[PDB]
């Protein structure tokens, strides 16, 4: 048994060029055991790209070719298209006749300009005040890269517990978006003077505000 | 057209079985071998298991030895995985996957694909949610334009669906992704931006809808007053 380690992530700009290693071992490529690659997209099913270290099947364009040398494999695409941000996967054997998937690579393709979080904090409802609970919504959007910093506050404090935040997700515009949420005691909503909900993202940091009725 | 379509996933608890199939249409099946792979969530595509064309041989991954069984009825253009003794760490969408060349070739890669089915394992039960107006205020109002919204909380399973005004109104809306709380159930928020010199004037009501356990909420969303 053994295992396939790919890089977890790689980049490069549109019409360039990249390549996608897999490296694996004595046990499995370095044994004459072949490589396939595989191009996902979660919501759709995989797809076969190359078969047999350099084998094209028709309908796979010019652009993905690859290669392999010693205990290692490596994927070549020319020409990089937007088209063409997705997951890939060596596959191999071993000597058991259990195929192995390696980690997987998500490229990214550049070109995107930077976008800055439209951010919106809601505090409790009388609704579920009434029902003896209280939960603070904080919703970010819009952003690029997908990468954020997600804090929060009870007046100055950092406040750690009863905080659940996703991980972002890219929209259909190709922005991403996330959200927080914290939980709180209708006693701790009103033994405070406010609550923030902060978000950094390269280099920028807003920061938006609640209190309790702090009407007038 | 050569096609495969899997079948039999859902929410089950830990410890109990669920077989899924694998039906075959657009070529002749007997003559090749089929595997199983699955992906769980956040995590790369894992090798699960096989069988030959012929049904006289199969193979497992370590992870589910023993506990997953596969077999074919080479009378019915499908095939199966039995699941036992199902565990949280086996939840992921499953698919079936066809090799491209025929009979006992091996190393063959995987040509044909199905879309696959998903299998969730937890302890949660099924239960409808409970939805407040997220209201319209100073706080986050005139920007020309308000926000307001509906956070649909604690249901099980996914997903929910929502509208606002029956569908009419269709722009300014967006519905943000579930979280997954700790406590195995989801929450999820839906927002929409409006001209803030009409509100009061134009009323906004959201509408949700949770198939799995035959919940429909309708909740209008109005600017307080404090």
């Amino acid at each position: 048994q053994n295992v396939l380690t790919q890089p977890p992530s790689v980049s490069g700009a549109p019409g360039q060029r990249v390549t996608i290693s897999c490296t694996g071992s004595n046990s499995n490529i370095g044994a004459g055991f072949t490589v396939h690659w595989y191009q996902h997209l979660p919501g759709t099913a995989p797809k076969l790209l190359i078969f047999a270290n350099t084998n094209r099947p028709s309908g796979v364009p010019d652009r993905f070719s690859g290669s392999k040398s010693g205990t290692s494999a490596s994927l070549a695409i020319t020409g990089l298209q937007a088209e063409d941000e997705a997951d890939y996967y060596c596959q191999s054997y071993d000597s058991s006749l259990s195929a192995r998937f390696g980690g997987g690579t998500r490229l990214t393709v550049l070109g995107q300009p930077k976008a800055a979080p439209s951010v919106t904090l809601f505090p409790p409802s009388s609704e579920e005040l009434q029902a003896n609970k209280a939960t603070l919504v904080c919703l970010i959007s819009d952003f690029y890269p997908g990468a954020v910093t997600v804090a929060w506050k009870a007046d100055s404090s950092p406040v750690n517990a009863g905080v659940e935040t996703t991980k972002p997700s890219k929209q259909s515009n190709n922005k991403y978006a996330a959200s927080s949420y914290l939980s709180l005691t209708p006693e701790q909503w009103k033994s405070h003077k406010s609550y923030s909900c902060q978000v950094t993202h390269e280099g920028s940091t807003v920061e938006k505000t609640v209190a309790p009725a702090e009407c007038s | 057209q050569v096609q495969l379509v899997e079948s039999g996933g859902g929410v089950v608890q830990p410890g109990r079985s669920l077989r899924l199939s694998c039906a075959a249409s657009g070529f002749t099946f007997n003559n090749y071998a089929i595997h199983w792979v699955r992906q769980a969530p956040g995590k790369g595509l894992e090798w699960v298991a096989f069988i030959s064309y012929d049904g006289s041989k199969n193979y497992y991954a370590d992870s589910v030895k023993g506990r997953f069984t596969i077999s074919r009825d080479n009378s019915k253009n499908t095939l199966f995985l039995q699941m036992n003794s199902l565990r949280p760490e086996d939840t992921a969408i499953y698919y079936c996957a066809r090799v491209l060349f025929q009979q006992l070739v091996l190393y063959a890669p995987f040509d044909i694909w199905g879309q696959g089915t998903m299998v969730t394992v937890s302890s949660a039960s099924t239960k409808g949610p409970s939805v407040f107006p997220l209201a319209p205020s100073s706080k986050s109002t005139s920007g020309g334009t308000a926000a307001l919204g509906c956070l649909v909380k604690d249901y099980f399973p996914q997903p929910v669906t929502v509208s606002w005004n029956s569908g009419a109104l269709t722009s300014g809306v967006h519905t943000f992704p579930a979280v997954l709380q700790s406590s195995g159930l989801y929450s999820l928020s839906s927002v929409v931006t409006v001209p803030s010199s009409s509100l009061g004037t134009q009323t906004y009501i959201c509408n949700v809808n949770h198939k799995p356990s035959n919940t429909k909420v309708d909740k209008k969303v109005e600017p307080k007053s404090c």
